[PDB]
This record gives C-alpha cells, structure tokens and sequence, in this order.
C-alpha cells in the first residue's frame, strides 16, 4: 500500500521527473496525462482537470471538463535503465460535481465488484494468459510480415540475448513488482504468452493494461514490434487472453467441493450456467473488433461453441485439474484486444445473474468433438458464438443482463463506435476479391 | 481438426 | 526576480560565453542579436545598437538605429548539457532619443496593459494552449510527409525514449523555470500539446515564444522537425492556440460570481461580448497567415462561427467548469501561428471595449449544431469568421477599435505584409488546378 | 443543308457505320450517345431517349427520360483516314412531353437568339479566338510539363511534318466543312490560337465545341496532350476566347456608321455599354472555373477591369480598326474552359438589355494605363473584374438580367456546381503553403 | 461533424 | 447522397 | 506592365 | 526597390 507522504518521499528519493496519470477509454487503448513532478501534489489532490471525453474514442461529440483521482496503490516506477525516472498512477475519472464518471471502464467493473460484494462475495480472483506476436521492422521502423523467431508450442527458439525480448520483459515486469508465473513460446511462429500470478479483478486489468505497455516498449527497444491484434495471419494460430476465474468469500473459494466428482460447488456450476447463457452478448465485449472473429474459425484451438468441458480441443469454458484453493472455471473466448475491465465485468455479471437464478449447468461436451451436422449440434443443444461482430452487436443491444453491466452512458458509446468500425469494414473491396474475380467475371 | 499445428509444412 | 549585480555573477559562476538578446517582429518570428559574455556589461546599460528595421519584416525600406532594452527578469540559462553555456535576455526596443519604439509587439502589449490598468485591473491573467505537429526529416535534414508517431487523442504513444520529444520538452522546460501544467498527445497523428501554468499576460507571450524555439530545438536534435503551421495536412486536425483569460485585480478574480447561474460576473460577460462583436476585426491578426483560414473549415474542432458556449463541438468562446479563483475565458481562434503579444493585445483590448461599452451577451448556443442553414444562422444573429486572409485583413482596416490597439505605424506594416503574402498567395497555380483540370478542359 | 433522305444517302454512300449523338451539359463537356447506322433512322425520327440527367453534370440526383433531337445542318463525317467511317449530329434535348428541356444550353441560346429577333435582330454574328496549350506526354500517355515547343508570339516554330498538330488541325477542320480564317502561334511557348470565319451564334458555339473535339483527337494521335484550362502554368500567358460579335439585320451590320468618329452606331454604343454593367454577373459563366480567376491577373494581356478602349494593354471590350460590314465588338474575358452557349446567350442578354434601356457608354480609357491607385481608379468609375469564384457566383446571384437568360432551371443546378467546386478547393492545402510555411512557423 | 477524430479510417 | 459522381475530386 | 511577354528569360 | 527581402516566395 501507499500514502501521499510515501508517494512524495519516493518521488524525491528516487528522482523522478515524470508523472504519467493512466487511464483507459472504451475502446481500451491506454491513455494518459504527463505530468511534471513538480504538479504531483496537485496530481494527489485530485484536482487535476482533462478533456474526458477522450474515454469515448473517435466518437466524442464535445469537450467536457473530468478530475483525474489516481490510486495510490498503483504507484509504480518504470526500470529503464536512465536518468530522470518516469513513474504512473492511475486514475479513476469523476465529473465536476464530484460524481464518479458513468463512462470509464474501471468504474463498471468497480460497480459489478460491488454488486458481487452484495451477493457476499468479497474478491474475484483472476489470472488471464495473454499472447502476443513478434514482427520484424524495416528501416523506416514499420512492421513487415517476418516474425521475430520460427519457434514452436513451448519452445526455447529465442536463446541467448540477441532479440531476447521474452526474457527481457519479463526480468522488467519482476522488477516493477508483478507477480509472473510463467512464460512460454506459442503455438504459431513468432508467439508469446507471458501468464501472471492470481490477484483481484481490479489489479488483474490493470496488470494487463501494464503489462501490454511494457511489452510494446521492450518489443520497440529491440528494434521489434509487438501486437495484440487477434488474428494477424491467415492460417496460424490466433492469440488469445483466456481468463481463470473463482470466487472467493473471505480467503474460502467457493468454487471448491471436495464431495464433488469433479471438484466443483454448486455455486461454480451455476457461475459457469451463467456464463454459457449469455455467451453470446458478452461476444461484443470480449471479441470486440472485426479481427477478433477472423480467430473464432475451427482449426486454431480457439472456441467456436458455447460448451464446457474438462477435456476438448476448443471448449468454451475449460476447468482445469487444479483443485483445493486452485480451483478455477477458465473462459476462453476473450482475446487481447478486449477491454480487460469491461470483459471482467460482463463475465462476472453473466456469472452472478447464473448464480441468482440457480442456472442448470447442460452437460460437458465428451471427447467426441465438433465433425457432427448442424442438424446434430442443435439437437443436442450447443450454440455457437456470433461469425461476425454485427451478430454480437445485435446480440449485445437485444441483451437486458449485460447491456445493464454496461450501463446506459457506455453502452450507446460502445454500440456508436462498433457500428462505425462494422459500416467502414463492410464497405471496403479487399485484394482477396480482386484476386478471384476480375479475370472470372 | 489440427489445422494451427501443421503450420510447419505450410 | 534580477539585478544587474545578480546576472553577472549568475554569468560569471554559469561559465556563460554566450548571451542572445531575443526580441520579436511584427509576424512573430524569433529574433535576436548575439553577444559575447565581454559585452554583457554593455548590453545592461541599454546601449547595445541594432538595425531595428528588422521587426518590419521583408517589407523594410531603410536601415534605422534602435537600442535594445533587456528585461532582467527574463534572464535564464539554457540547459543544452554542453560546456560555454548559452543564455538569453528578452528587450524591448527604443529609439536612439530614448523613446520606446512604436512598432514593437510587446510595447503595444504593454501599452494595451497599460490601459487595463487605469480601468483598475491590475493584471491579465493568460494561460495558452499550443499545439504543433511533428514530422520525419530524411537524409538530407528536410521535413518529409511522414508523422513521428500514430497516436491519438490522450495517447500514450510516444512511450520509453526512443524519439519520446514530448518528455525531453517537458523535462528542459522544467529545468529552464518553466510552469508546465499538464501535456498530452492531440487528436491527429503526430500532433503533441503542452499547457502551461498561467502568468501575466507579457510572462505568457514571452514564454509561448521560448516554448516554440525550445520545441524547435529538441525536436532538430532528436532528427525530427517541429512546425506550428496551422494546417500542415488537408483532413486532419488542425493545431490550435486556445488561450485562457481572465482579468484580476489585486488577487481577486473579477470574473468570478458565486450569485450567477454560471459563476459569471457582470464585467466577464461585457468582456466576453466585446470580444464576441470585434471578432471578425482581429481575425487577421489571431489568424494572421493564408494557412490559418484551412483550418477554420467545419469538422475539426475549430471554431468557425461566433458564438459562445460551455459546452459544443466548436464554439467562439468556451467557459471551463473551473471556478473560484479559476473561472476563466477560452478563445479558440488564435493559432500557434499568430504573434502572442499582438494576439492578446487585441483580445484585451476588445474585453475592455466591451466592458466600458457594458455591452450586452448573446444568448448561448445550445446543444443545437451547425447544421441549420444560412437563413437559420443569420435569423440567430449568428456571425461566420472570416472565410480567407483577404477578409480579414479588409476587416481589420475598417474597424477602429483594434487598430487603435496595434497604433498607426504597426499597422500599416502588418497590412504591407499581409497584402504582399496574400497577392503572392492568390496568383500562385496550384497541383489541385491541375488535377481538375488538364484534362477535363 | 441536309434532310433525312441526304442523311440517309450520304451514310449509305460513306459507309458510315458509327454515329455521335453528340450534346452538351451545363460544364461545357461534351457529351455524346452512340449509335449503330442500323438506328439512322430512329434517331433521324426523333426517338431516342437517354438519362438526360448528364447535363446536369455531377450534381443530378435522379435518373429520368429526355429524347435526342438531331439538327440535321449539323451533319458532318469525321475524316480520320480510316474504314468504317465515324458521323456525328448535334441534338437538342426534350422532354418526354414533347417541349424542350429547360436545361440545355443551346436551348438557352436559342431563346436568348429569339428574344433578340424579337426586337427586330435577324442574327448575331460572332468569331471567337480560342487559345489553346499542347504538352508532352510520358510513357503511360500522362501529360507532363513540358510544352511541344518554345516559339513565341507569331512564330513559325512547329514546323516541317513532326509534330505539326496545328497544320494538321487546319487541314482536318477544312476537310470537315469548317471555315478557318487564320491561325498562328501564342504567346506563350507550346501555345497555339486557331481563328475561326464568323457564323451564327449557334454554329459558332458548335464549331467551338467540333474544334475542341477535334483539338484533342489530333493533339493526342501526335503523342502530345492540348489542354484549354485558362492558365495552365503560373509565370506565363493564359488561353483566351476573345468572342468578337456584331447584332445583324437582313445582311445589314446595325453596329456599323459612317457619320460616327469611331464607326460605331448609337446601337453598338449601346450594347457596350450593357455588356458593361453586367460583367460581374456574367464573370461567372465566362469565367466558371477556379482556375479562371488565376488568369485574371495584370501583365499577360487578360483583362481585369471593366472598361473599353481602341487600343490598350488589356481592355474588358476592344473595337477592332476593321469597318464597314466588319466593325466589330470584341469581349476578351471569356476563356475556353467556358461553355459557348452559356456565355454566347449572357452576353447577348446584357447586350440586348443595354440596348432597351438606352444604356449610356463610359469614357474610353486612353493611353493611360492601370498603374493608377485604387482611389484614383473609383474615382474615374473604372470596376474591377470578381477576384475569385466566389465573388462571381455572388455577383450571379444577386443579377437579375443574366440570370433569368439562364433560366430558373439551369441556375440552380450551375450555382450548385460551382458551389461545390469552390467548396473543395477552398478546404485544400496546397504546396505552396507548405513551401511558405511549416520552417517559418 | 466529426471528420477529424475518423481519420483513423482514411 | 451523391457519392459515386463526385468522385473526380477523390 | 510586360511580364507573360518576357517569359524567355524566365 | 525592395527585392533582396521578398526571396522568400522565389
Ligand atoms: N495452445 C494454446 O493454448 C494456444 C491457444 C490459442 N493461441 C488461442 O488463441 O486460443
Ligand atoms: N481536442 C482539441 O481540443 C483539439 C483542438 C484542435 N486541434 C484545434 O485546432 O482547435
Ligand atoms: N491576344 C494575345 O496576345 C494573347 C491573349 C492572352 N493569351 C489572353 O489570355 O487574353
Ligand atoms: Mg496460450
Ligand atoms: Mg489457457
Ligand atoms: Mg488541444
Ligand atoms: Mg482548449
Ligand atoms: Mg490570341
Ligand atoms: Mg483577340
């Protein structure tokens, strides 16, 4: 924890010159005010005034006037290795009048946490799995169609130290104070997954938004670059941000049943009931744009089915084979795109709504797996999540249980915005139909 | 159904 | 504050080898004379003899005699982190009689304060807004077409320290003695802004134009190329100068009410109206270039009709929801362009017109936008800015409150030159003429 | 002449195998239907229909039924020295209900032509002097900057057979039928003038129209491009279509008078003097372009003032030293880019209501040339030409006289077009901006 | 109205 | 409206 | 008053 | 007279 006196001692002791007031908008790209250090005190007294109406996006319609309020328990100095050290706070956003903004992502989730609270249930524990790929750079710094490495699932390919960018952003992340786990070579060629240690669902997004900053600047330092972009090539794996997720209620985890087959209380099964029903509304928000549902096709381990199993090629929930304190319900739909505070929030939210209406969890998907018909697939009950993000948007607005976890003010917002995105894509004439037609027709 | 791993012949 | 005792053993103890005794023309570029430490002691006794012709610009016709004047408590030192220090004295310029010159930007500032005063407001409370754009340069150190980064509004995307100009400005700032507020990255690509703490009015120009040759500096320095044109790209966002005012007197805001709806007093409401009516009259000299009127095109935030609001897409005149001691006045018009001196000489000036005239507000406009038409806009009484350098310029020669502001020999210089840019300007033949036509005709 | 049964036997004989329902649109393009000869003669009846909507140019908004009227006179065959012989008709527009469309040119010339025979006027006899420019191609057929030649005014420098278009463009068009008086070269290098003998209004307009076709054929199968834009190049001489025109009364010249100083009958005088008065009204239509205005400039020999003389620089109207039955009044504003209906029936009209309304003429301006200030040139009552588009579209709107020879239909649409024309190129950011500005600023 | 912050898209 | 016919000035 | 005449030594 | 100043716009 922090205070403002041991903010101010640390920014004196350690030299730090540079002060950047984080925050997110909708679209969750990281956003910020600089800031010099001789303003922190009035930084700390949250009285610094921005636009706000950045939190929209490109659909922002006037200037409004918001008070950045930083958490001091987010209080942070970046390792790089230089002279006039740079720090971060984040903030949360509030009107003038002193209300919290209805509009920031953080809040939302702040307010899905109390109304789990509520229920209660006091945290909710999660631990995502981030991946990311690596392109090589031409001399203008642009990024070309060459990966960093040829390296396979699990593989040590990026050695020693030239273009070690894995190990190094994981040395920085253990020198900021994150909580690392592991971290492994992807499936695809020029692949990444850096997976964290457990912590609450506020920390966990902000552990993202974080560790997506430091990856881009490693990446950018060794003359790489680095996205989170779903799908960036056509026939390789995708990259995925899978989710594990378990309730606790006063260091219990009320997921665990040692009288259970498969360790499972009935608070998960419901949690879990929860989630498979809205499904596909949450798809607009965990999958949020054009490119996410390029990786949603069979054939690249990624869901494609509203189904839960132990044991599947792709399930959409999968419970992993830690038990006791380690049980976990892990979603597997959302990629790093995905805002992480609003796609924390709208599963918490389907899993809550499943856990008050004592939801009956269908049943797991076996080792038989998903050559049968349409025909078979729907008389056994097993839905499928929207091909496009026009279905999810019509799925998201025809949705009562998610679009109030959204809120009013966000979700118009939200809805603008992936409609403008959907009407600039589908217009567009790509390469792919020049190459078939124009000699055909 | 193993299409993503077979990127090495491809 | 300085003494002459005080600047010669900063001198002495700086190793200062090099002083520049900065002073501005009429079109507001930088402009100095250099000056070895051995002659530091004349350049105090208000001795030092230049051309003086120079502020005319490219329209001068014969070589006078002027004396510069430097201000004390302009004196600083420039951080460059080299040896044989460089340091700076801003002076006003006199005639060899011992007269101030008449055709000196920040005499006529002064002179406009001046009169301020003896309505019993003590001071011009200013605090700027510039924004600038910042381009590739190739081998052979030209500007090319290419933006330093893709960022967007409040980005962070200029991250670490490969290229970060924004950090390294903030930073020298700070060390110069800057009051550096907050800064962000601005809606177009490339585009950076940083908001100063507010000073006195003649404190805020002189630190808008240290602010520009600093910018400059580092960005030359880091392989970049910083302008401040209006509209450097067609569809893009334009770069802005918007600049907060507020009248004082003896530390008590005189625009400040806690009775009013608003928190507006009666003497901001006539100041506002008086800056509302001669709009039109100083647009030549806020928007002094050809460039200026690209970006008062509808669509890119820019104000182009006059109106005031508190809250619109682009109003004349915006009202932040600061109060107390901070309830201010913005005016958007002016871009980074214009002469910061003349700029806020000319708004002062049309305040206390409007305030000693007690003239009366317009009525806001609301949540309505400009899509109404002519006939609905002058039905309103809803005034349109000038659509080119041209109107403006025969705006300003009809009107006889700001031309009173900038004096008989000022203006007739600007108007020399303004006439002389706009005549090269209107004859030229353009790639678009070509375009069209050539082949059309 | 011609009627059906010539037609008829002509193509038989020819071998004419394609035909060109050639007609204009309001911008002056030439536009055309093709025809198969199997459908001779269900065009010779009157039955073609086509969109008709094309003449309103880029700003129709439905698609609707118009029929093609062939001017049987109009008949001509192309003498491209090759089989299958290629003819073309000039057609007038009608509606469906059998009465002509409002918005045809030549129907507009027409009406004005028949209000003038109605007040006693047989004819109106007019030779223009189109300027034309010729450059270089590259490889991918694209013009370049280069001009055909560097001769000067009245050289003889295209000569021999290489790349002699001007020669050639002679001997086609008196192969073709058309009467060609004399032709030299321009001014400016690569600048060619083709003088035609002088017809009727309406045939003068089509041999406008023929000779600009025919201009671009041959210009293009020479590997070279000719352009008609007004001012091609800045530095060096535009293109004008100097229109000269004499009222005609059964063989009998009305502008002539023996007992007159200058042989110029009080009716001539007249017509003057209204041409005069509407010149800002008819700038507009005899100068439509942006480009247009960028020719009006002092020193190549264009007009930018409205007055007349015998013999001056630039005079709006000259009176050439020719008498008898070939006194004449010359009107140089207009330039090719112009349409030659539209500008014919303007001037007509100002002529015609100069003539009712006894207009008196101003005093020629003598040897004194327009190095006079602007007091002194308001002083004498000498008006200056519009500076832009703008002004010219004003100026139309506000003009009762020309714009109802337009017609309530065809100012519209004009007036939209130019609008948007003015629109887009005022939003521009040209090089020379950038040139002037982004190192200054 | 907003053609400044749709650049993204040109 | 009337996208497809302006575009000469695209 | 003569400048599109001496082009040549432009 | 005054050339030398308004290379600039050459
Ligand atoms: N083996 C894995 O877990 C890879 C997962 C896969 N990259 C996805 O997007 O889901
Ligand atoms: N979001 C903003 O305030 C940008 C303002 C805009 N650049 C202007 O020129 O006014
Ligand atoms: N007649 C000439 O000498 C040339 C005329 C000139 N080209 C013009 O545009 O009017
Ligand atoms: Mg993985
Ligand atoms: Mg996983
Ligand atoms: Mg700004
Ligand atoms: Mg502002
Ligand atoms: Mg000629
Ligand atoms: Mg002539």
């Amino acid at each position: 924890s922090y205070t403002r006196e041991d903010i101010i001692r640390i920014a004196e002791e350690e030299n730090v010159r540079f002060i950047r007031l984080q925050f997110t908008d909708l679209l969750g790209t990281i956003k910020n005010v600089e800031i010099p250090v001789s303003q922190l005190e009035k930084a700390l007294d949250n009285k610094m005034m921005f636009d706000g109406s950045s939190i929209e996006g490109y659909v922002r319609i006037e200037e409004s006037d918001m008070y950045l309020y930083p958490d001091l328990d987010t209080w942070v100095v970046f390792p790089w290795v230089t002279s006039d050290r740079v720090a971060r706070l984040i903030c949360d956003i509030y009107k003038p009048d002193g209300s919290p903004f209805a509009g920031d992502p953080r809040g939302i989730l702040k307010r899905v946490l109390k109304e789990a609270e509520e229920l209660g249930y006091t945290s909710m524990n999660v631990g995502p799995e981030p991946e990311f790929f690596l392109f090589k750079t031409d001399e203008k710094g642009d990024p070309t169609t060459e990966l960093n490495d040829q390296g396979g699932y699990f593989d040590l390919a990026p050695m020693d130290l030239g273009e070690n960018c894995r190990r190094e952003i994981v040395l920085k992340l253990e020198e900021m104070g994150f909580e690392i786990e592991a971290s492994h070579h992807e499936v695809a060629p020029g692949q990444h997954e850096i997976d964290f240690k457990y912590a609450d669902a506020v920390k966990a997004a902000d552990q993202i938004q974080t560790f997506k900053l430091v990856v881009k600047t490693i990446a950018r330092q060794h003359g790489l670059h680095a996205t989170f972009m779903p799908k960036p090539l056509f026939g390789v794996n995708g990259s995925g941000m899978h989710c594990n997720q378990s309730l606790f209620k006063d260091n219990e985890n009320v997921f665990y049943d040692e009288t259970d087959e498969l360790g499972l209380s009935q608070t998960a099964r419901h949690y879990m009931a929860g989630i498979l029903k809205h499904a596909r509304a949450m798809a607009a928000i965990t999958n949020p744009t054009v490119n996410s549902y390029k990786r949603l096709v069979p054939g690249y381990e990624a869901p494609c089915y509203v189904a839960w199993s132990a044991s599947n090629r792709s399930p959409m929930i999968r419970i992993p084979a830690s038990r006791g304190l380690s049980t976990r319900v892990e979603v597997r739909n959302p990629d790093p795109a995905a805002n992480p505070y609003l796609a924390l929030a709208v599963m918490l939210r389907a899993g809550l709504d499943g856990i008050k209406r004592q939801m009956a969890l269908p049943a797991p998907i076996d080792r038989n797996i998903y050559v049968m018909s349409e025909e078979e697939r729907i008389e056994e009950g097993i839905p499928s999540l929207p091909a496009d993000l026009k279905e999810a948007l019509s799925e998201l607005i025809r949705s009562e249980v998610i679009s109030d976890a959204l809120g009013d003010h966000a979700l118009a917002y939200f809805y603008e915005l992936k409609e403008i995105e959907w009407d600039m894509y589908r217009t567009q004439v790509h390469q792919w139909e020049r190459d078939q037609y124009l000699t055909l027709y | 159904l193993i299409q993503g791993e077979l990127s090495r012949f491809f």
